[PDB]
């Protein structure tokens, strides 16, 4: 009436919960790159010679 | 000598026909040898600024 060893298991199942990968879009930056410093339009000379 | 502009606080004469030594003498006189009056001593009775 006691507990005895039974037949060895024939296989093992290991369960884990996993989600999946999306598409590669690689959206690097809101406003991207190093935007260049640049000329103010027209500007004009702010200096003249004497005479 | 030809005086072009002469507002108050400005002059632009020409000074045609003189050497660089005399012109430079005139320029250095105006900057450093023409006399002016300016505060030299200050007596401060109170100053809570």
């Amino acid at each position: 009436g006691g507990l005895t060893c039974a037949s060895a298991p024939q296989g093992t199942l290991r369960i884990l919960e996993g989600p999946q990968q999306s598409l590669s879009g690689s959206p690097l930056q809101p406003i991207p790159a190093s935007p260049p410093p640049q000329i103010p339009p027209g500007l004009r000379p702010r200096f003249c010679a004497f005479g | 000598v030809d005086v072009v502009h002469m507002d108050e606080n400005s002059l632009e004469f020409d000074m045609v026909g003189i050497d660089a030594a005399i012109a430079n003498a005139f320029r250095r006189i105006l900057l450093a040898e023409v006399p002016t009056m300016a505060v030299e001593k200050v007596l401060v009775y109170n100053n809570t600024s």
